[PDB]
DNA sequence: CTCAAGTACTTAGGCCGGT
DNA sequence: AGTACTTGAGC
RNA sequence: UUCCAGGCAU
């Protein structure tokens, strides 16, 4: 009923300008808030404290002062984010990198 | 379960975990005067046995962590009795798909 | 902020809306695993209309000479007056369609009929229309049972979770169902032959098209959702040119989960 | 001693060859670039084993550049000396500090300080020899080692034995 | 730990038809290697271009790549450009 | 000209990765470094012609790798190593999940 | 990138493992003993003293000698360095942390405060979490205050159990500059000791205290047995940083640029034989700690510069000395002006002006950068020809190119190389050829919050020096012609440029998803006049109507 | 690149390379050569040891099997010394040429292998392997000419306790006698 | 042990003189 | 600046 | 380069 009112109120932001956005998004939004358990705010406090990778959070407010508690807590990351392989100069698990392109032998015969 | 009036003494309550498995829940009155779930905004949920949950990881190839998490002070928390693991499944009206499938497990 | 605070949300070649965690953040994206760009306010006629409306354009009673179709709209028309066989699909039908006026009245309390949905029907029949040139003089010929049993079946094939057991099966029907209504809403028996005399081809038509045209609107996994979603709302963010706590200011006030909001009304009814 | 491992390589092919003759090509890349070789690792490597049924699986074309990863999953006959293992080969080329005795691929030298006293030197042979007794070391003259210890190079593991142990020696 | 590889065709759970990304990247990368002076395995008519060959071996299906689609988990279903449908 | 953060965003919400990666290393930083197998680390030393490999301390000289990051981040590797921070760098993830 | 061909197997970063150094570590790793803080110049002698910066690390002047790893500058990254300190200083950074361990740890032993025997303690060490428990476990014991070997366990409270030793009050402590400090008690009008009874915490004494610390408690608290044991939050041995951390802008010749952190670097140096030669000699005791503090200071500074305890450390002239963090902090930082945003190569930026003459898609460009922005083409049979006549067409005619690189990783410059007239391409070699008309291209106008901020276009080369694109996309840019620019990135890879023209490009773009509803349209003079052109009362002779109806490409050709 | 090449025992090699065993033949052999291997197919499987003449059998079968499929698609009896040429051109064709070892391990092995038939070698091994033997022993003890116990225990020191002075000395003799003569 | 300071962290995005 | 967690404090 | 400052995009 919580979420419920915070789309419900972000809606007569983006509505009040008359405007029109595809709830969809909008609801993402109000979800990735929502979600994690209460009211995770969008912001370095909230939102930006999540297990997500240390080198990535570290892309936003936090940045040394977060690597710092990353060497001290010894954290693992998983180079499942967007920004990581970015940092990394890596193809990122994004639309056109989300699956492995192979050649399958088998086939590559049976063309000639 | 338990409906105090104006509280419980903070010496008394501290005695709820003292008689497992059997647990008790502490209520107050002023607080069920009307009832939450019946509000227009709160969506109906349901609880699972060991079944119906490993049965939702196992065909999401989910871990606990991943799945969406409800306070275990939630005021539906309560209401439906909830306990540390238990899941639940929150089904409302969706203005994109009739009704949208959900689910949130425990703090 | 908003944008960093998405950035890794996408769909998964499951349809599910996670992160580098994998924590799902929406089981079906958009509450419908529908690629935002493929809709357009169509109409749930079921919905607001008279009580007496509905009946006027949705019954069909084969067991009476007022409520039966007229034998000049079906070919196999008068041949199946009474045949009361006919009349429990027809029924079906009809009661199915009563189950969706008091569902959507019940999503949408409002009544508000017009809606963001896929795949556009009025012109999937426009064009169903002089593309066979359907002459609205001569009667049509199909069946009470292809009208029915067909749109069944176009049913059945708007897949948008695959799964192959109970769980996925299940969240397949509500990931649909609001757009079956207004399927059900336009592929009405008497709307199908009355209101725009469609032929078998014709009908044949806009069904495999529906089929299709529905598949195409899914959502692709490799979608970017959360840099998207997010941008599509700090984008109008900018082009804000602005008593109670409203627009910009406000949005922030939402963002940082406003310990303590300058405006703080409370309507109660 | 000598074994049959079961080894992986990951031989990257170039677009170029992505053609009917492929398994064909990758195959001889991989003898190539294992046949012959050596790590201290695995040791000696000496022959694939079944030129047949070798494992090439769908590789992956990279990034960038088109060129695609196979994983081969081969096996073949491997030899890796050990601290210890007793041998036996052929003589080799024998000075004034010892003779270096070949077994294998490989070569395990013999000091002068590591075989028995009696057995001298002779400076004025030719070929080179080892004498005593009623013994007489040069050239071919086979011999058995005890492998005292192992050198890891380049793509060739040396070693140090001796034959101031019993039953040792020549043979 | 799973060593237990991903799915058999068989229980292919994914989508049956090809992902804009999957074309986009397909034709993409069959190109480079056209272009890297790989096989043709169609009937180039004139196409001296490698993105209008590739453009043309994705439409006779006769391009040898397999799409790896990975699931959430780790786990994957593998799909060839022969399978996987076309209307993107 | 400056392919900035609000640029990425854009790419990433359409999914380029392939040149989102392109304008980031090709045209760009990219860079060349070998790693320990062991101690994620640069230290390697690399002397690309006899091969010899070292790396010693950890003392490896077998187990090495070659990897393409930004330079930007060979750099900020190391500004975190002066730091005395650890940013180790595995070929490989046994994490899993 | 950083040429030349290593048998080095090659792979991509899959896991990234956060830890700390270990005072030996950073000796394992180290060439450089670094004991001289001078820059170098063998005393005037320009060289370099086998000091600080190269006592073995990379190197400067165009050298390959660096450790023979040579390779000259590009290639042979940074190598570390190290340089024993004199007394354990606390790490800047983690200095709250080890504020927070010692509230934790009882000293003497260097055990917990708070044994699963107390309960309310294992509801922390349940906590999985090395993060939130840490914090549990905190709050916990940063109460009890007497490390006790006795306490009423599991059992009766009237049967009492014992565990480790050493009741040893703990003082309650407070952070002040690089120092903490406790004060203790026994008793207060008792006997003795009575009000506070402050002591400093020597770093010396807090690291032993740590080290001490039991192997599971390490775990227990928020850290890890091989990467981050307690026992470094504080420095023993200095990591550092080589050459291209800290360049030398070396000014033409015998003039200096030693950067602002190798200065910092002497510095500490310097501070620390100060304090060495103040112990192996006339030690007036408890007057070098007033010079301790100093390598305190520089080595804590070097890392962090902006603090509480303010004194910028001025590096003479008022100029406060970039401290490392700062290079990293947000927006400019190598993270956020570096990683996630970087200048490129093949970008072209230039004055936008609207024309009414091209297709949606289309882009105009100037001829002048169709022969600036180039395009690696490899040399294939299908082109060949074409590509032959573009190279020995010259890089200064517009259709043609400027660089022709063949395998053997060596570029000819097409505008000098005495055979640029000659040169037989080769199958497999690459032709940095001109942006030629219909070569996808990423335009954008900043700024950017859109998807459709950045779009593909058709190069169409066009004359004069304007970008001039279409109108209808004018809206989705946010582009106006009142002196805005904009820019324009070129693709490099057959694969790249594809992702550009089968999802980047104009007519995909136009239906955006965020308001499921195109994003483009007819606008301004098309617009006014389309309604004009539309009223029942506008009529059109055939004159006319013939001239129109031929200006419209598709026409049936059929009036 | 060019990944040397790995085995397929994978050992989670966290930051303390230290260890490293030393070798010995204490039937001691780096984790490489555990009694313990991963056959590829994922299933365990006990060493494999190869005794000399026994492993110049197997290389000779796959390397002449190999002739055949370098002809498969080209279209698309002991003595010694004889052999010792036979098998120089069988070099000359299946093999790698500037594989200076395998020739050579070929000529060692040609040379020093104690039984030059494949029957007699499978015979040998019915023997020896049935002896609860590290594989390693049962290599040696085959490859090594031995007369008493003690030339044997003493040689192949991993026995000495395992197989009784006269049990091995039986067996020594059996060898002998199955000892393919020349 | 529960209350008012204490105590610290970003503020949009590109491009173009003095010392 | 503003503004949000955290530290310190008389009860 | 570096550090401050100023200016422009209706
Ligand atoms: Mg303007
Ligand atoms: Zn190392
Ligand atoms: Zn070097
Ligand atoms: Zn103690």
């Amino acid at each position: 009923a919580g979420r419920a009112a915070l789309y419900k109120e972000v809606y007569n932001v983006i509505a009040s300008d008359g405007s029109y956005v595809n709830y969809r998004h909008m609801a993402l939004l109000v979800d990735v808030m929502t979600t994690q358990g209460g009211l995770t705010s969008v912001t370095r406090h909230g939102f930006n404290r999540s297990n997500t990778g240390a080198l990535m959070r570290c892309s936003f407010e936090e940045t040394v002062e977060i690597l710092f508690e990353a060497g001290a807590s010894a954290e693992l990351d998983d180079c499942r984010g967007v920004s990581e392989n970015v940092i990394l100069g890596q193809m990122a698990p994004i639309g056109t990198g989300a699956f492995d392109v192979m050649i399958d032998e088998e086939s590559l015969v049976k063309y000639m | 379960i338990f409906v105090y009036q104006n509280n419980i003494t903070p010496s008394a309550m501290k005695l709820v975990p003292s008689i497992p498995p059997a647990t008790i829940e502490t209520f107050n009155e002023a607080a069920l005067v009307v009832n939450i779930t019946h509000h227009e905004l709160v969506p109906k949920h349901i609880r699972l046995s060991s079944d119906e949950k490993r049965e939702l990881l196992k065909r999401y190839r989910l871990k606990e962590s991943q799945l969406p998490r409800i306070q275990r002070a939630d005021p539906v928390a309560l209401y439906l009795g909830l306990k540390r693991g238990e899941v639940v499944k929150i089904i409302r009206k969706s203005e994109t798909s009739g009704r949208y499938a959900s689910y949130r497990i425990c703090m | 902020r908003l944008v960093k605070a998405l950035e890794d949300i996408m769909v998964h070649y499951d349809n599910t809306t996670r992160n580098s965690l994998g924590n799902v953040i929406q089981f079906i994206y958009g509450e419908d695993g529908m690629d935002a760009a493929h809709i357009e306010k169509q109409s749930l006629d079921t919905i607001g209309g008279s009580d007496a409306a509905f009946e006027k354009r949705y019954r069909v009673d084969l067991l009476n000479t007022d409520h039966t179709l007229d034998p000049s709209l079906l070919e196999s028309g008068s041949e199946i007056l009474g045949d009361l066989k006919l009349q429990v699909l027809l029924d079906e039908e009809y009661k199915q369609l009563v189950k969706d006026r008091k569902f959507l009245r019940e999503v949408f309390v409002d009544g508000e009929a017009n809606w963001p949905l896929p795949v556009n029907i009025r012109r999937i029949i426009q064009n169903a229309q002089q593309t066979f040139h359907i002459d609205h003089t001569k009667p049509s010929d199909l069946t009470i049972k292809d009208i029915v049993l067909g749109v069944k079946d176009l049913q059945e094939n708007l897949l948008v979770l695959r799964g192959k057991n109970e769980i996925i099966q299940n969240a397949q029907r509500d990931a649909v169902t609001l757009f079956c209504c207004l399927l059900r809403s336009r592929l009405a028996t008497r709307r199908v032959l009355q209101e725009y005399r469609l032929t078998k081809q014709a009908f044949d038509w806009v069904l495999s098209n529906i089929e299709a045209q529905f598949l195409r609107s899914v959502v692709h996994p490799g979608e970017m959702v959360g840099v998207l979603a997010a941008q599509s709302i700090g984008e109008p963010a900018t082009q804000m040119t602005l008593k109670v706590t409203s627009g910009v200011p406000r949005l922030k006030e939402i963002l940082n989960v406003a310990k303590n909001m300058k405006t703080p009304s409370l309507t109660v009814y | 001693m000598f074994f049959i491992k079961d080894l992986s390589l990951n031989i990257t092919l170039h677009p170029s060859f992505f053609g009917p003759r492929m398994k064909q090509y990758l195959k001889t890349k991989l003898l190539e670039e294992v046949e012959g070789s050596c790590t201290g690792k695995f040791g000696y490597i000496l022959c694939v084993l079944d030129y047949d049924n070798i494992d090439i699986q769908r590789g992956r074309i990279l990034p960038t550049d088109g060129s695609a990863e196979f994983n081969v999953k081969y096996r073949a006959v491997v030899f890796k000396p050990f601290k210890g293992e007793v041998v036996d080969g052929t003589v080799v080329s024998c000075s004034q500090h010892g003779f270096e005795v070949q077994v294998g691929p490989m070569k395990v030298f013999v000091t002068k300080h590591l075989m028995p006293q009696d057995l001298t030197f002779n400076a004025g042979s030719n070929p080179p020899s080892y004498q005593s007794s009623e013994d007489v070391i040069t050239i071919k003259s086979r011999i058995r080692v005890k492998i005292e210890g192992c050198i890891s190079q380049v793509s060739s593991i040396h070693a140090i034995g001796s034959i101031k142990e019993d039953y040792l020696g020549a043979i | 730990t799973l060593k237990e590889k991903a799915i058999p065709k068989d229980q292919r759970a994914t989508t049956p038809y090809m992902t804009k990304y999957e074309r986009a990247r397909i034709l993409g990368t069959r190109a480079l290697q056209i272009s890297m002076n790989a096989p043709v395995f169609v009937d180039l008519e004139g196409e001296t271009d490698p993105l209008r060959i590739a453009m043309k071996e994705l439409a006779e299906k006769k391009i040898p790549l397999v799409i790896r689609r990975y699931l959430p988990d780790g786990s994957f279903e593998d799909w060839s450009v022969e399978e996987l449908i076309v209307d993107l | 000209l400056r392919f900035g953060e609000m640029e990425r965003d854009c790419m990433i919400a359409h999914g380029a990765a392939s040149f989102l990666k392109e304008r980031l290393m090709e045209a760009s930083d990219a860079f060349r470094v070998h790693i320990c197998g062991i101690c994620g680390l640069m230290t390697v030393i690399a002397k690309l012609n006899h091969n010899q490999f070292e790396c010693k301390g950890c003392d490896n000289k077998i187990d090495i790798y070659q990897i393409h990051i930004p330079y930007a981040a060979k750099l900020l590797f190391q500004e975190l190593m002066a730091m005395n921070i650890t940013p180790r760098l595995y070929t490989d993830r046994s994490r899993d999940f | 990138v950083g040429q030349q061909y290593s048998s080095a197997p090659l792979r991509t970063v899959k896991e990234v493992q956060f830890g700390l150094f270990s005072p030996e570590e950073v000796r394992a790793i180290s060439v450089a003993k670094i004991r001289f803080p001078e820059t170098m110049d063998e005393t005037q002698t320009r060289a370099k003293i086998g000091g600080l910066n190269d006592p073995r690390l990379g190197s400067i002047d165009r050298n390959l000698k660096c450790q023979t790893c040579q390779e000259g500058m590009n290639e042979c990254p940074g190598h570390f360095g190290h340089i024993d300190l004199a007394k354990p200083v606390f790490h800047v950074g983690f200095i709250a942390k080890i504020k927070k361990v010692c509230e934790c740890v009882c000293m003497h032993c260097g055990k917990l405060l708070l044994d699963e025997h107390n309960e309310l303690m294992r509801q922390a060490l349940a906590i999985k979490d090395s993060k939130k428990r840490f914090a549990a476990i905190w709050t916990l014991c940063k109460t009890k205050m007497v490390c006790e070997t006795d306490v009423p366990s599991e059992d009766d409270p009237t049967q009492l159990v014992s565990r480790g030793g050493c009741g040893n009050t703990q003082p309650t402590i407070r952070k002040d500059g690089l120092k903490l400090v406790g004060s203790w008690k026994k008793d207060r009008a008792t006997g003795d000791a009575d009000e506070p009874e402050l002591r400093v915490l020597s770093t010396e004494e807090i690291l032993n205290i740590f080290k001490h610390i039991s192997v599971k408690d390490f775990t227990s608290l928020g850290f890890n047995e091989v990467f981050s044991r307690p026992e470094w939050m504080i420095l023993t041995c200095l990591p550092v940083p080589p050459p291209p951390v800290r360049p030398s802008i070396s000014f033409n010749e015998s003039q200096r640029g030693e950067d602002d952190l190798t200065f910092k670097l002497a510095d500490i140096l310097k501070a620390n034989i100060s304090l060495e030669t103040l112990e192996h000699n006339g030690a007036p005791h408890h007057a070098i700690e007033e010079a301790e503090s100093l390598l305190q200071f520089h080595v804590a500074t070097y890392m962090d510069n902006d603090i509480a305890g303010q004194p910028q450390a001025l590096q003479k002239s008022g100029r406060p000395v970039k401290s490392i963090r700062a290079r990293l902090k947000g927006k400019e930082g190598r993270i956020r002006g570096n990683l996630m945003g970087k200048r490129v190569d093949f970008s072209a930026r230039t004055v936008i002006s609207g024309d009414p003459n091209l297709e949606l898609d289309q882009v105009g460009v100037p001829k002048s950068i169709a022969k600036t922005l180039t395009y690696p083409e490899v040399v294939t049979p299908y082109n060949i020809d074409r590509l032959t006549q573009l190279v020995r067409n010259g890089p200064n005619e517009h259709p043609g190119a400027k660089y022709v690189i063949r395998d053997s990783g060596d570029r000819i410059d097409l505008r000098y190389s005495k055979r640029a007239g000659d040169i037989q391409l080769q199958y497999g070699w690459k032709v940095e050829r001109h942006i030629m008309d219909n070569d996808p291209v990423l335009f954008n106008r900043q700024p950017s919050l859109h998807k459709m901020s950045m779009m593909a276009h058709r190069v169409k080369v066009i004359p004069y020096s304007t970008f001039r694109l279409n109108l209808s996309v004018t809206s989705p840019y946010n582009a106006d012609f009142d002196g805005d620019e904009m820019n324009l990135h070129v693709p490099q890879s057959e694969e790249t440029r594809a992702e550009l023209s089968q999802l980047c490009a104009v007519p995909l773009q136009i239906v955006s998803p965020q308001s499921n509803k195109p994003c483009m349209g007819i606008v301004q003079d098309t617009l006014c006049g389309i309604r004009k052109l539309t009223l029942r009362d506008t009529f059109i002779e055939l004159d006319q109507v013939l001239n129109m109806l031929y200006w419209v490409p598709d026409w049936d050709g059929v009036i | 690149m060019n990944v040397s090449t790995s085995t397929f025992q994978t050992r989670r090699r966290r930051l303390k390379k230290v260890e490293e065993e030393e070798n010995a033949a204490t039937l001691q052999l780096g984790q490489e050569f555990q009694l313990k291997q991963i056959n590829h197919q994922g299933e365990e499987e006990e060493l494999i040891a190869l005794n000399l003449s026994e492993a110049r059998l197997v290389i000779k079968e796959a390397l002449v099997e190999r002739r055949r499929a370098f002809k498969r698609s080209q279209k698309k009896s002991e003595t010694r010394e004889k052999e010792l040429e036979s098998i120089d051109v069988l070099l000359e064709q299946t093999t790698g040429g500037n594989n200076k070892d395998l020739k050579n391990t070929m000529q060692y092995l040609t040379n020093f292998s104690r039984f030059r038939d494949q029957e007699t070698v499978g015979a040998v091994i019915q023997l020896l392997k049935s002896t609860g033997l590290h594989p390693f022993e049962v290599a040696q003890l085959g490859s090594l000419a031995c007369d008493t116990a003690d030339e044997a225990k003493t040689l192949i020191p991993s026995l000495n306790n395992k197989i009784s002075d006269d049990e091995l000395e039986r067996i020594l003799k059996e060898l002998s006698n199955l000892e393919t003569l020349y």
